[PDB]
């Protein structure tokens, strides 16, 4: 657990747009307890000044849901604060690495509870990148046994008006 | 994780309420009635000598 350095000169306007979650690792029990059937997840990243509006598009029982969230700018480039709406706590999100047309490795912590995610722009992902992610997970001190790859297909976009959390 | 927050699963019932039965019902009723009538007459007499 540390504030590792973000992506060197992170650029929301390059990181903007579609990103595909490749895998997550965390202790968070629900990743394993009912960890089955984890739906494919895709992000649209939209610059909102220094912050970004991020919409996670996901299935839930085949109901396509979009979650509107602000990665609020901390003022450190590539470090963000997700405000808590009386949620369990704000999430500090460090974009630790990315190639804006290829991959991103996002570090997220709430209340000292940390998680790491691999996102990609493409269905195929260089095993090089994935291995690197694994490395940063070991450096994260998370076991490989906590890595949860997400199903390759069944992404959803443009959730219904009624299937939007509008969390902001 | 996408989940349902347990908060507000129950409410404390005030003493004066004997019951407060949560019970989701809906009933819809529609009626629609269209009555349109049109009548035309012509009557022509010529009488020439």
């Amino acid at each position: 657990i540390s504030t590792i350095q973000p992506k060197a000169n992170f650029d929301a306007q390059q990181f903007a747009g579609t990103w595909l979650l490749v895998a997550v690792g965390s202790a968070c029990r629900f990743l394993q307890e009912q960890g089955h059937r984890a739906e494919a997840t895709t992000l649209h990243v939209a610059p909102q000044g220094t912050a970004m509006a991020v919409s996670t598009f996901r299935k839930l029982d085949g109901i396509c849901w979009q979650v509107r969230q602000l990665y609020g700018d901390t003022g450190v480039l590539g470090r963000f604060l997700l405000q808590a709406r009386d949620a369990r706590g704000a999430v500090h999100v460090v974009v630790a690495e990315t190639d804006y047309q290829s991959f991103a490795v996002l570090y997220l912590e709430r209340a000292g509870q940390l998680s790491v995610k691999l996102y990609a722009r493409s269905l195929p992902v260089s095993d090089s990148v994935l291995s690197g992610f694994e490395q940063r997970v070991q450096e994260a001190h998370l076991t490989e046994d906590q890595i949860f790859y997400f199903p390759k297909y069944g992404f959803c976009e443009a959730a219904d008006q009624f299937h939007v959390l509008d969390e902001v | 994780r996408l989940y349902y927050g347990d908060d507000e699963k129950y409410f404390r019932k005030p003493y004066n309420f004997l019951k407060y039965h949560f019970e989701a019902l809906a009933d819809t009723g529609i009626s629609s009635e269209f009555y349109d009538n049109a009548n035309d007459l012509l009557s022509k007499v010529k009488k020439d000598k």
